[PDB]
């Protein structure tokens, strides 16, 4: 499974969205943030060829995504999630980062958000090239076009990261 | 006339693609992209290999 | 049938031509002759016709 | 290595073209000397040789 996908794992300016369930993997609420943090300086580093934001919808409540967001940020991570409060806007999920490449700036590195109605319909306007589905999602709601649907199934962020060629070992 | 200018020529001798090294110049690396200098571990993949006929030569 | 030579010598340019060609691999030390630098640069592969020109600087 | 560049009034645009390998294959006349100097020492039968070398004036 790994050598089937690092021929798409190679591509500079490639959309990657990521479908994870938190209950499916094993210590989520303490490892999520490392493995975000060592997948973006692996695929999100360069300022001028990583020209594409991933995106991770977790299937969870709105309430739980405050606290990524604050973990998030005492790491010094600068992400997006379109919720503030209680009230999703579609204009501050939907735009694109401001990148300054002679400061190597870039106004955020992540769209974290959670599986709902209205953050389905956001992905669906914007449509990307792969999606990973991990831990076992419906994902009826979404327009799977020209979409690869490549369903990844771990057990720990070990697995992912051995399967997302960012580790040499399971 | 206070211009920094540190340039490099260099040429191409062949990939790294996975654990193993192919010979060619081909799949030429887009703008702006590092240079990590060469580690003795990948150096020691093109030059040593391993087999009975390998002969030392310093 | 069983035989291989090894040619040394310090003036390239003034062994015999039919035998020279002859090799394959190539051990060069530094060389301060134009005339044997040109003929060992001829003889060399294409692939190595650009870091021919460190002969005259090999320490 | 395998690859042929065909030039010539069969065909109007010369290219290199990947040749396949034989089913089944000649016979190779190689002599491998460093592996041939890995084994133990060799004493060849010197009276035929020059037995031969004798007899096979014409």
């Amino acid at each position: 499974r790994k050598n089937q996908l690092v021929p798409s794992l190679n591509i500079n300016s490639r959309s990657r969205y990521f479908i994870i369930d938190p209950d499916t993997i094993d210590n989520f609420d303490d490892e999520f943030i490392l493995f975000v943090k060592d997948y973006l300086d692996k695929y999100n580093s360069k300022i001028k060829l990583h020209t594409e934001t991933p995106c991770f919808i977790l299937k969870t409540d709105v309430n739980n995504l405050s606290e990524y967001h604050k973990r998030f940020v005492s790491r010094n991570i600068q992400i997006i999630t379109g919720y503030i409060g209680d009230t999703f806007y579609f204009k501050e999920f939907n735009k694109e980062p401001k990148r300054i490449i002679k400061d190597n700036w870039v106004e955020f590195k992540a769209r974290i958000s959670c599986n709902s109605d209205e953050v389905i319909k956001c992905i669906n306007y914007k449509k990307c090239d792969d999606l990973y589905i991990v831990g076992g999602v419906d994902v009826s709601l979404l327009d799977t076009a020209d979409v690869n649907i490549e369903n990844l199934e771990i057990n720990n962020f070990r697995e992912l990261k051995y399967l997302l060629s960012m580790l040499k070992e399971i | 006339k206070d211009e920094d200018i540190f340039i490099l020529t260099v040429q191409p001798v062949g990939i790294f693609k996975g654990e193993e090294f192919f010979q060619g110049n081909s799949m030429l690396p887009s703008p702006t992209e590092p240079v990590f200098l060469v580690e003795d571990d990948i150096l020691n993949k093109i030059f040593s290999n391993e087999k009975t006929k390998i002969f030392h030569l310093g | 049938y069983g035989l291989s030579l090894m040619v040394v010598s310090q003036r390239p340019s003034e062994v015999s031509d039919t035998i020279l060609s002859q090799c394959n691999n190539f051990i060069n030390l530094r060389l301060t002759n134009i005339n044997d630098q040109n003929y060992i640069k001829n003889l060399l592969p294409d692939n190595s016709r650009s870091i021919s020109e460190i002969l005259p600087t090999l320490g | 290595a395998g690859e042929c560049l065909v030039v010539g009034d069969s065909t109007p645009i010369p290219s290199i073209v990947k040749l396949e390998l034989p089913n089944p294959e000649p016979r190779s006349q190689s002599i491998k000397f460093h592996k041939k100097w890995s084994e133990s020492w060799r004493t060849p039968s010197f009276e035929e040789v020059i037995m031969r070398w004798r007899k096979e004036n014409g």
